[PDB]
RNA sequence: ACCCACUCGGCACCUUACGAGAAAUCAAAGUCUUUGGGUUCUGGGGGGAGUAUGGUCGCAAGGCUGAAACUUAAAGGAAUUGACGGAAGGGCACCACCAGGAGUGGAGCCUGCGGCUUAAUUUGACUCAACACGGGGAAACUCACCAGGUCCAGACACAAUAAGGAUUGACAGAUUGAGAGCUCUUUCUUGAUUUUGUGGGUGGUGGUGCAUGGCCGUUCUUAGUUGGUGGAGUGAUUUGUCUGCUUAAUUGCGAUAACGAACGAGACCUUAACCUACUAAAUAGUGGUGCUAGCAUUUGCUGGUUAUCCACUUCUUAGAGGGACUAUCGGUUUCAAGCCGAUGGAAGUUUGAGGCAAUAACAGGUCUGUGAUGCCCUUAGACGUUCUGGGCCGCACGCGCGCUACACUGACGGAGCCAGCGAGUCUAACCUUGGCCGAGAGGUCUUGGUAAUCUUGUGAAACUCCGUCGUGCUGGGGAUAGAGCAUUGUAAUUAUUGCUCUUCAACGAGGAAUUCCUAGUAAGCGCAAGUCAUCAGCUUGCGUUGAUUACGUCCCUGCCCUUUGUACACAC
């Protein structure tokens, strides 16, 4: 009870949580006007039609949705 | 009866064993297998004479 | 010369304790803490050491006289209880022998050890009392080992961060054995459930079995063990608890400073034997037949049928019992306990076999059975847990338990007919009849059975009847290998297992040594249950066929009791 070499490189390298950066939801700003939408919503009505839904290139994926949910885009 | 008792510096263990009385046993023998009593018979007035009990 | 009674003086002896003594013992070792009759010599813990030195005697060997330095906590006496003895006397044991049987040790293989090897080949146990044992027949898990990867299941309470966000989880890419966001440029997401430091927990098949409980093995299958009150001794302690005889037995008969008891033995409790005696029973077996089969109708023999009848428990089952207590005779014995014969009896080696089983112990095994545990260690890239692979199986070699054999008291093929123990499917599929397919192993359909009703008369095997083989490692043996089929499993490759064909090795009865066993026992034979998804060459039982040789002994190995000796007591 004293053998421990550990030949891999040291693993501990805990997962990031979205580290913080201003205030999200980020709508538009709009003089008097209806806050216009970006980076919007997809067509799946299982979403409030108010979440800023994920999209890197070409794909869309659901936070919710956290293990279905596959467009092409 | 055995049973473990936690102390400071280990375990304890207690055997209790009881012999309970034979003459109180309710189910099963009474008394012990090599228990023999004998019953003390009763002594009888003697005769001397035949004689005939009256009707 | 003897025999009596004295007497004086000797060598002694027996008994007892007035006494004495540490006791052994002592008529002196008494008349000595109630201390004094006279007198000589000697000793002052053990060694060094009867040495050195001086003296003196002697031819010499040596004798007499005779230290110290230094060293040391005990040496020593007498007894007690044990243990031990190549001590004695009794009594015993096939874990001893005797006379034998079958064997093991020799061969191949199967398993467990050691060593070697390795990333790991996890580990405990090493004479009896370790080595087919941890119910340990490990493919994954088991698993504790090794190569790696996750996950926290770090409770609960103190400060920081902290809804202008504690911090959760992610498809797809890279990475990875891997559809593990494990992690990482990339974005989304539930929200106080957590994250970070702190105290403190938790888990641990991590250590200690020499810190423990319990349990188990062993001492030790033998018969032994202990109070109370009396007796003995200053005492430890002893007597009781024993000279003798008997029993398997501190079993009894008895003897008797012991009497009265307790545990162990026995008794006891299960199991196997007997019941034509009671209760019985379409979950077991019995008889004329209702019905229907064959040779055969003389007036029989051999079968099938639950709802077609009645009666029975001989046999089967179980409950209640009875039976055997050595019963009755003969012989023997302080003419007792008992033992030995013979006749009955199912049973006459406490009827056979078990279960249970003193005191006191062992630093025996086990912390790897336990959420049974004290202390120590680790505790978040953890020794937790889990996933994927391996290892526990590896092979120069040594050892133990075993399986198969070396053969015609046989091998092979065909034919016959036989048991007993036991198990079996519920939030999941067990034992599986029968029909059909297949050479075989196996595959398909349902009624059968949660069970004396169905597997299952478990139609087992050894075994008997005919054949083939013919003393040739041969048709003995079937190790080692090649090809294929199937089954179990998610997964079989360093072949799970079975089957078909082929391959056809040592082994020609085994050295020193050594094991078990006295009647349905050994041995042979197979069957069922255990662990079992699959795997028995292993165990726990069961039944089938069923020898030799003993009815003893203490020679070897031990055991119990007594006496004895001991410089032993961590006890030869």
């Amino acid at each position: 009870r004293k053998k421990k070499v550990y030949t891999t490189p040291k693993k501990i390298k805990h997962k990031h949580k979205k580290v913080k950066l201003a205030v999200l939801s980020y709508y538009k700003v709009d003089a008097e006007g209806k806050v216009t939408k970006l980076r919007r919503e997809c067509s799946n009505p299982t979403c409030g039609a108010g979440v800023f839904l994920a999209n890197h290139k070409d794909r869309l994926y659901c936070g919710k949705c956290h293990s279905v949910y596959k467009v092409n885009a | 009866a055995t049973r473990h008792v936690l102390m400071r510096q280990g375990v304890l263990g207690i055997k209790v064993k009881i012999m309970r009385d034979p003459a109180k046993s309710r189910t099963g023998p009474k008394a012990l297998p090599d228990a023999v009593t004998i019953i003390e018979p009763k002594e009888e007035e003697p005769i001397l004479a035949p004689s005939v009990k009256d009707y």
